[PDB]
């Protein structure tokens, strides 16, 4: 309908613009500075 | 006058056949200069 906004525009009469492209700020989320530990072992409740 | 119907812009542009649209604050407008010129060049614009 209208307000509504096309992304491609090709070779036609309207405007358009293109998606956010965000590419050249790619960061990393890793949280280097966390540890947890992990173990087996026998005790008295608990799922086995 | 057919509103089931809609527009088939890249076939009216390579066509030759200007439309019409309904621009800002609602009312209808011409949205095209293309002339009954086939070559594809700068001869197609109206104003040249």
């Amino acid at each position: 309908s209208q307000y509504s906004i096309q992304q491609s525009l090709g070779n036609a009469s309207g405007v358009a613009v293109s998606p956010i492209n965000a590419d050249a700020t790619l960061s990393t989320g890793v949280a280097l500075n966390s540890s947890l530990w992990a173990g087996i072992g026998v005790f008295a409740r608990g799922k086995p | 006058l057919y509103p089931e119907d809609t527009p088939d812009e890249e076939a009216m542009v390579k066509g030759r056949l200007n439309k019409v649209s309904v621009g800002t604050s609602g009312q209808m407008i011409i949205d095209d200069a293309l002339t009954c010129c086939t070559q594809d060049n700068y001869l197609h614009f109206q104003h040249v």
